[PDB]
RNA sequence: UACCUGGUUGAUCCUGCCAGUAGCAUAUGCUUGUCUCAAAGAUUAAGCCAUGCAUGUCUAAGUACGCACGGCCGGUACAGUGAAACUGCGAAUGGCUCAUUAAAUCAGUUAUGGUUCCUUUGGUCGCUACUUGGAUAACUGUGGUAAUUC
RNA sequence: GACGACCCAUUCGAACGUCUGCCCUAUCAACUUUCGAUGGUAGUCGCCGUGCCUACCAUGGUGACCACGGGUGACGGGGAAUCAGGGUUCGAUUCCGGAGAGGGAGCCUGAGAAACGGCUACCACAUCCAAGGAAGGCAGCAGGCGCGCAAAUUACCCACUC
RNA sequence: CCUUUAACGAGGAUCCAUUGGAGGGCAAGUCUGGUCGCAGCAGCCGCGGUAAUUCCAGCUCCAAUAGCGUAUAUUAAAGUU
């Protein structure tokens, strides 16, 4: 005996709606595209030191 | 002579031929003798014993489980 | 260090600046910072003077008077449009608005207009 | 340390009738400011995900509430920490069901589905009667509602039944010896009985006696009495058990003799 | 510092005050040998549970009869003691609780009941049977020789449905000594 | 774990009323041996470096805040990230590769610097201790959990991180790799970025030139271009400053600076000249013993690190007693009372060329018992005229062959010697004044025994330029022609070697003609300076000889640089190429002061 | 489990302590196969700190002339997604530590009929007008300083 | 529908008050008072009551039932170890309350701060400098030096709780 | 990681249990060699001066056991607050 939990959605649009995104990615319906938390962090802290169009970090990393 | 205070005490090196493991000007870790303030046994004026010679215990050197680092 | 109006000296001094002053930009609601500034009296020791022309002379300067001007941006509020083009109190102000031209090559030609407020 | 108001609530300090665990996490819903006090309310997230199991996390109850499905006292609440309280009406018309938050017997709220014709009014206890500008009489009820122009024979501690759609006080019961009541605080939190006495101590905490439908008597403070009927006749529908508080021995006898294990 | 953890735990035994007492020593060794226990901590454990039961019983026994608390907690302790079978249903009163002995709880272990019910050839065989997953209580396979067997559960002890001793594929020894006929004398 | 000693010189430490309690409370000074020799005097409190055990006792019983506590660093299995064999060099730990910025490394010869770059490249599995038979990457992944190097190495192994390494030498592989003219451009990783690099870096003059007809500065610019045109993310430049002229170094620093921003980790080896304040971001220092062990310290900001490591005594956590003032030769010594006679010469105005290098010298003065150095951009004919005056060709219009035997030190050190350097220690022989000359060159701090017997092929650049040094002053000769000694030598090394050449050609009353590219050596090697002017490979008129001051001040005014002294270190720094501290120095012609 | 044992004497009976005995929590020594749970720079220096990160934020609904993309043709509140910047809100919560502090803090008990309270919920909203004024961001362009979120 | 808004009530609080409760010390027996100590009248200031502060009066207030002074390797409590019955010792530490951000001090914005992931000075440290100037606060999470008998990774993630 | 599962995986010589002790208090040897008031042991009483039940070792045995010893704070023993 082995026990778990199951859900049956009345459609695929409602199933694409609620559905925590990590569970959709268990069968291809979603794809978490980013790199790394520390990259997102250190980038944001460089963007904080420039004013106006932040070309060096919205484009040039 | 103790590091944190600078006081000068007298300590006991208990075993057969364990005084050979203790040169001069090497730091040793001492503990109490077992009566919390008093001289134990037939020894006058002594209240502590030596338990470590240089980061290595006097009971591993007494059984050969270790050796001094030089 | 920048010069600022009404610091009546030819020396350099430290002032406690707040919002609304010049030579300072706040970083937080209510912040005030002590900053160095130069007095407004002109002197031999500047790096630059900023000079504006008020009355034009006779001979065109070969570098800044030969060129032309642009409209840049048009007026965006309706009353400014009226006062600019001298319309009446009932004059249908939705057609005298400036159309900005574009045509960055590789895209079709085009015109924009700002949304009118009030 | 504490220069202003707080906004977090620790799971160990939350009210006990929420019946929470101690291993999910350090934090609790912390109901937002509303018409009911913090220690006497029941947030929406706890009522939906814990007692009804409709949701499984906080995201699910957030996206249930963000679809305009839940109505508390007629109006549509979108907040998931709204402090729902005593004698309130929940309405979920996508499934056609209405509830009513009332303490059952053991000092905690029950799940008390009611008929749609009963989910139209609610009973309210009067706390204050003052006069505004131009001599207009006002009311203040136990859930912050204010009523202008009540009939000038309703006073404090009396109960008024109000229409949920329009306000507009409909009828009222008077605080008198012989009237059904439910206790809403203290040790007898949930028990129902008739008054039969009211002891008076000028300056502090006039106490009131009660005697339920089996000859048991218990007292409380006047601040916790709630008249809910004229006498031996409730105006709202009573839950299962009807605030009788059968002792632990009778509890065990009825749980064993009935052998209530499953179907 | 704040964490979602629990720190509740306790000891389950107590050492004896007199460390070297010949009578206590040999009495606890008699008890270890006849029930096939591993340690003396496993005797001090049962002693601790019996002492706590006795303390609770004597505590309830000093209240006056007709006290609701005494009635409730006594009728509960008695029922819970009969549920494991260390008390006769014909006694069922707080006076008989102070007559129990340590070998009423050591009797009711699973290792004892597996030998005593006849699935094993000794208690020292029974411990290695239980600890090697051969024994099943209803549908559950129980790995633990200290599993205190309730009363109604007494009928249901037998062998695991996938184990050599009853409806099971033979172990790795009967399958290489058999492979000896094929891969030990037929292929090598 | 370490050794502990005390530093005592601090604010107004006076044994006048200190009551000398330092010696009153020491275990070592009581047992008989001399540790703290301080009595009521007019002296600064004395302490030894080897006699005090430490134990902090002398610190806890002083009334005035004089005595402190410091460490001496030595190996005791500090995670030993790489070992080679028994009694052989070991590295301890590496910095995390700071992304989006220049992480520099500043260190000496011997101590670990190439080993770090090789491991950070993924090319070398770090030994982490004792040997694994295969190079097992599971060691580095399991040893460094809980750190950022775990993810970095796991992403190295998945092919997503492409690393590029600079060759530590340009002279090691003009033998195996060969590239055909024109096609050498088309073979590179990209087409449109070649123009941007060649235009900013100045390969433009020589892209279509014969690759064998080039000089060493063009080979460095070619290596630079070939490395930068390859798109990757990890980039290692093992001393890109090595034998480039100062404005070449500046534009190469600007071109690698142009590639910091788009998330590509760049690690440069950086015993560099004083151009610091826009050309590297964080720096890390190196500690250890050159022939035995090394460690890299935590990352520091560039100015902070240069200053505390140029002071030596300032770093806050940990210390080492070395790195005295070594950036220059503040120890002034000059006196010439023996120079009663001299044997001067006068060369005519020879002008030569091979196929495209127009060269022309002016007849000038050729002194004796005195030195002369020349300078200029690479390609103005500095080795060309040297070895043509030694003699290769053009006996057509005048010409005086050196009647003197000539000592000669090349820049292209790559000997073809089967055997060892102990052999060529006998082709030329030390049968000469056996007094300290080589033991005062290097005997105590550098162990010249490593240069007596070694493997000639695996020798480091330092010891290579040192056998280049020893090739000169051991052969019977009277005129020294030394070309680019400063290469693969660090600050003290460069200075000590140049000074050795100076006062060893001084006492024997002979002449030296020096080639240089680093300002500090061009200053402290001569009083006469010939300026090399002209556009490379079009016309480079070798200027008439002059003195040092006018020569240098007319030379560097053609590069648009200037140098600023330092009031506390006397260490010359560049300005920004315009600044309010530079503008007046430029119009006044003085590019250095405090003579 | 409401418990004692050795030591003053040639031997005895006491006072009386030293030592033994069991737990508990800090350190340390030797040794360690499996599995669940899980304390952890408090003690001494509330001593000093290299480096990275820990507070930000937009819906149909405050201001869209960035050609930044982009439409079926243009802007006639003007398409649509929407960088930047102005504006509104939050940053007074949480986290950390225990130096100070002896009717002080704190705990139970009561009082504001002696006060303030963003927000939430409920009451209150009538004694040129078919819509007013000028002026700063972003953006464009010229710069200053060794150097900064100038 | 969204947003905004004077006033009242409700909610979340905050602040100031009532009664009772405290470790060792007499080698601490008298303490407090124009440098407000206790009370009275009028005011200033404060969100409000109030010597909170000012002017003018009165001479009061506390103590052997331990006041006043000193010490604490003292943050308080819910609680922890041991325990026949009574007790003894511990509580820096995950919940509640208080206090602080190297030491003092003064303020801006704001409903709410005497805020330090805010500002302004002095003291103590300490960083860069082109010597004119500029910049700082890990008793937050990792990490490092020092101190010691004595205490962990410069990791991954917002999937759970909020 | 655990749990579920394949395929391999034990003869006892290794897929090798330690920490303290054996005069008394206090469970366990007047067994054999070495030292000879020395080395050392010993919380206390006490062991060692040529026939040592206590030292150094070998063998044997006792206690708890994946744990056991030591220094210190504190509680019971203490009806020695
Ligand atoms: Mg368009
Ligand atoms: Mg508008
Ligand atoms: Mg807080
Ligand atoms: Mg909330
Ligand atoms: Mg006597
Ligand atoms: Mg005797
Ligand atoms: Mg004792
Ligand atoms: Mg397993
Ligand atoms: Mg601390
Ligand atoms: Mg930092
Ligand atoms: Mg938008
Ligand atoms: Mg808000
Ligand atoms: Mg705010
Ligand atoms: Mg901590
Ligand atoms: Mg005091
Ligand atoms: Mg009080
Ligand atoms: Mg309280
Ligand atoms: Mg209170
Ligand atoms: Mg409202
Ligand atoms: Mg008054
Ligand atoms: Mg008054
Ligand atoms: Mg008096
Ligand atoms: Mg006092
Ligand atoms: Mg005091
Ligand atoms: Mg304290
Ligand atoms: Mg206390
Ligand atoms: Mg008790
Ligand atoms: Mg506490
Ligand atoms: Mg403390
Ligand atoms: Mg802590
Ligand atoms: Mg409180
Ligand atoms: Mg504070
Ligand atoms: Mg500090
Ligand atoms: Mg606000
Ligand atoms: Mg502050
Ligand atoms: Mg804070
Ligand atoms: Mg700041
Ligand atoms: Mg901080
Ligand atoms: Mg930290
Ligand atoms: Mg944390
Ligand atoms: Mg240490
Ligand atoms: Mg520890
Ligand atoms: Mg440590
Ligand atoms: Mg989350
Ligand atoms: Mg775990
Ligand atoms: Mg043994
Ligand atoms: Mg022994
Ligand atoms: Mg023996
Ligand atoms: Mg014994
Ligand atoms: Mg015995
Ligand atoms: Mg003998
Ligand atoms: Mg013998
Ligand atoms: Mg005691």
């Amino acid at each position: 005996k082995t026990t778990g939990f199951g859900m049956i959605y009345d459609s695929l649009d409602y199933a694409k709606k609620n559905e925590p995104k990590h569970r959709l990615a268990r069968h291809g319906l979603y794809e978490k595209k980013k790199t790394s938390r520390k990259q997102r962090k250190e980038r944001k802290n460089r963007m904080k030191k420039v004013r106006g169009t932040a070309k060096a970090n919205v484009g040039a990393g | 002579q103790l590091i944190k205070n600078g006081k000068k005490i007298t300590a006991f090196v208990p075993n057969d031929g364990c005084l050979n493991f203790i040169e001069e000007n090497d730091e040793v870790l001492v503990a109490g003798f077992g009566r919390k303030g008093h001289a134990v046994g037939d020894i006058p004026g002594v209240r502590f014993k030596v338990v470590k010679v240089a980061n290595v215990s006097l009971l591993a050197l007494y059984k050969g489980k270790k050796e001094r680092p030089r | 260090f920048p010069m600022k109006q009404g610091v009546l000296t030819h020396g350099r001094v430290r002032l406690l600046l707040s919002k609304g002053h010049s030579c300072y930009r706040p970083r937080r609601t209510g912040e005030r910072k002590r900053k160095s500034v130069r007095g407004c009296i002109v002197d031999a020791n500047l790096s630059v003077l900023n000079l504006v022309i008020v009355k034009k002379g006779e001979k065109d300067i070969p570098g800044l008077t030969d060129t032309t001007v642009t409209r840049r941006l048009g007026p965006k509020r309706a009353s400014r449009i009226r006062k600019l083009f001298n319309l009446s109190k009932e004059d249908d102000v939705r057609q005298y608005v400036v159309r900005k031209p574009l045509n960055k090559e590789g895209k079709k030609p085009r015109t924009k207009a700002p949304k009118i407020q009030r | 340390m504490a220069r202003g108001p707080k906004k977090h609530l620790k799971r160990v300090a939350a009210p006990k009738h929420w019946m929470l665990d101690k291993l999910t996490s350090v934090f609790a819903p912390r109901p937002s400011t509303g018409p009911h006090k913090l220690r006497e309310c029941l947030p929406l997230i706890i009522f939906l995900r814990n007692k009804l199991k409709y949701a499984l996390t906080g995201d699910e109850v957030k996206k249930i509430c963000m679809q305009r499905f839940i109505k508390i006292d007629g109006k549509v609440r979108a907040d998931i920490t709204y402090p729902a309280g005593f004698m309130d009406v929940i309405s979920i018309d996508k499934t056609g069901e209405n509830f009513r938050l009332i303490y059952d017997t053991k000092g905690r709220f029950a799940v008390h589905r009611i008929t749609p014709e009963e989910a139209k009014y609610k009973l309210c206890k009067v706390r204050k009667i003052f006069v505004g500008t131009k001599g207009i009489p006002h009311l203040v009820t136990h859930d912050a509602r204010t009523i202008r122009y009540p009939d000038p024979l309703i006073k404090m501690n009396d109960t008024i039944q109000i229409d949920l759609e329009t306000g507009k006080i409909t009828d009222f019961i008077k605080f008198d010896t012989g009237n059904l009541c439910m206790v809403t605080g203290g040790a007898n939190l949930g028990r129902i009985g008739v008054i039969t006495n009211r002891e008076r101590h000028p300056g502090s905490f006039d106490v009131v006696h009660v005697k339920d439908a089996n000859g048991n008597s218990f007292a409380t403070r006047l601040s916790n009495i709630f008249v809910i009927g004229k006498g031996n006749k409730p105006w709202i529908s009573l839950p299962r058990g009807k605030g009788i508080r059968l002792t632990i021995a009778e509890e065990r006898d009825k749980r064993l003799a009935a052998k209530q294990s499953s179907g | 510092m704040p964490v979602a953890r629990s720190w509740v735990c306790r000891k389950t035994y107590v050492t004896p005050r007199r460390p070297f007492e010949k009578s206590r020593l040999d009495q606890e060794l008699k008890l270890i040998g006849e029930y096939g226990l591993r340690n003396k901590r496993e005797v001090w454990r049962v002693k601790f549970t019996l002492a706590k039961i006795r303390k609770a019983a004597r505590e309830l026994l000093t209240l006056d009869e007709k006290d609701p608390r005494r009635l409730f907690e006594g009728n509960a302790l008695l029922r819970r003691l009969v549920r494991i079978g260390v008390l006769d249903e014909g006694k069922m009163k707080l006076d008989y609780i102070l007559g129990l002995k340590i070998e009423d709880f050591l009797e009711r272990r699973l290792q004892t009941q597996v030998f005593k019910l006849g699935l094993a050839k000794s208690i020292h065989h029974a411990r290695v049977l239980i600890r090697q997953r051969h024994i099943r209580v209803r549908k559950q396979v129980v790995n633990i020789p200290s599993f205190i067997v309730r009363l109604d559960s007494q009928k249901h002890i037998d062998f695991s449905l996938r184990s050599p001793y009853g409806g099971g594929r033979p172990g790795r020894v009967k399958r290489k000594n058999a492979k000896k006929g094929q891969g030990g004398a037929g292929a090598g | 774990k370490l050794t502990r000693i005390a530093i005592v010189n601090h604010d107004k430490c006076k044994p006048k009323k200190c009551r000398q309690e330092c010696k009153k409370s020491c275990p070592v000074v009581r047992m008989g041996k001399l540790c703290i020799e301080v009595t009521p005097q007019s002296k600064i409190a004395w302490i030894s470096e080897t006699l005090c055990i430490g134990c902090g006792i002398c610190i806890k019983k002083c009334p005035f805040g004089a005595l402190s506590i410091v460490n001496l660093p030595s190996n005791l299995e500090k995670e030993t990230t790489h070992r080679y064999c028994a009694n052989a060099f070991k590295l301890h730990r590496l910095p995390i590769p700071r992304p989006g910025e220049v992480l520099g490394l500043v260190g000496t010869n011997g101590i670990g610097k190439s080993t770090a770059l090789k491991i950070l490249a993924g090319k070398q599995k770090p030994n982490l201790g004792k040997y694994d038979d295969p190079p097992d990457w599971q060691e580095i992944l399991t040893y460094f959990r809980g750190s950022e190097l775990q993810n970095y190495f796991t992403k190295i192994l998945e092919d997503d991180l492409k690393a590029i390494i600079k060759p530590q030498y340009v002279d090691q592989i003009p033998k195996a790799a060969k590239g055909t003219v024109g096609s050498i451009l088309d073979r590179k990783d990209e087409t449109k970025t070649q123009a941007i690099v060649c235009q900013q870096l100045d390969l433009t003059h020589l892209k279509e030139r014969n690759v064998e007809d080039l000089s060493g500065g063009e080979l460095q610019r070619f290596a630079c271009a070939v490395v930068c045109i390859q798109k990757a993310d990890i980039f290692m430049f093992d001393e890109p400053s090595s034998y480039l002229d100062v404005k070449q170094r500046l534009k190469a620093a600007i071109t690698i600076r142009s590639l910091i921003n788009p998330d590509r980790y760049i690690i440069v080896v950086e015993h560099d000249l004083s151009v610091l304040d826009y050309l590297s971001d964080f720096i890390c220092c190196l500690y250890g013993v050159p022939s035995a062990y090394g460690v890299v310290t935590m990352p520091f900001s560039v100015r902070e690190g240069i200053n505390i490591f140029l002071d030596g005594y300032v770093p806050t956590e940990n210390l080492r007693f070395r790195d005295a003032s070594l950036v220059f030769k503040v120890a002034e010594t000059a006196n010439e009372e023996e120079v009663k006679k001299m044997c001067m010469y006068k060369y005519p105005g020879m002008k030569k060329k091979m196929g495209e290098f127009e060269l022309a010298i002016v007849a000038g003065e050729f002194t004796d018992s005195e030195i002369m150095v020349m300078l200029g951009e690479n390609g103005t004919g500095k080795t060309t005229f040297i070895r043509m005056l030694a003699g290769r060709l053009k006996p057509d219009e005048g010409g005086e062959v050196p009647v003197l035997n000539v000592s000669y030190k090349p820049q292209k050190i790559s000997p073809k010697s089967t055997g060892s350097v102990r052999q060529l220690l006998h082709e030329k022989i030390r049968d000469a004044y056996t007094h300290p000359q080589f033991v005062t060159d290097v005997m105590k701090p550098l162990q010249i025994e490593n240069i007596i017997d070694q493997e000639v092929q695996t020798l480091s650049g330092g010891e290579l330029q040192r056998v280049a040094l020893a090739l000169c002053l051991g052969k019977p000769a009277d005129v020294y022609l030394i070309d680019e000694p400063s290469a693969y030598l660090d600050s003290e090394q460069r200075l000590m070697a140049a000074r050795v050449v100076k006062r060893f050609i001084l006492h024997a009353k002979k002449t030296a003609f020096v080639v240089e590219h680093d300002f500090i050596m061009a200053t402290y090697l001569a009083d006469r300076v010939i300026v090399f002017d002209g556009i490379p490979s079009k016309n480079t008129v070798a200027n008439s000889p002059q003195t040092l001051l006018a020569g240098m001040n007319k030379f560097l005014s053609q590069l648009e640089i200037t140098f600023r002294r330092d009031p506390n270190n006397y260490r010359p720094r560049i300005n920004k190429l315009n600044s309010i501290k530079d503008v007046e120095q430029k119009k006044s012609g003085n590019y250095f002061f405090l003579d």
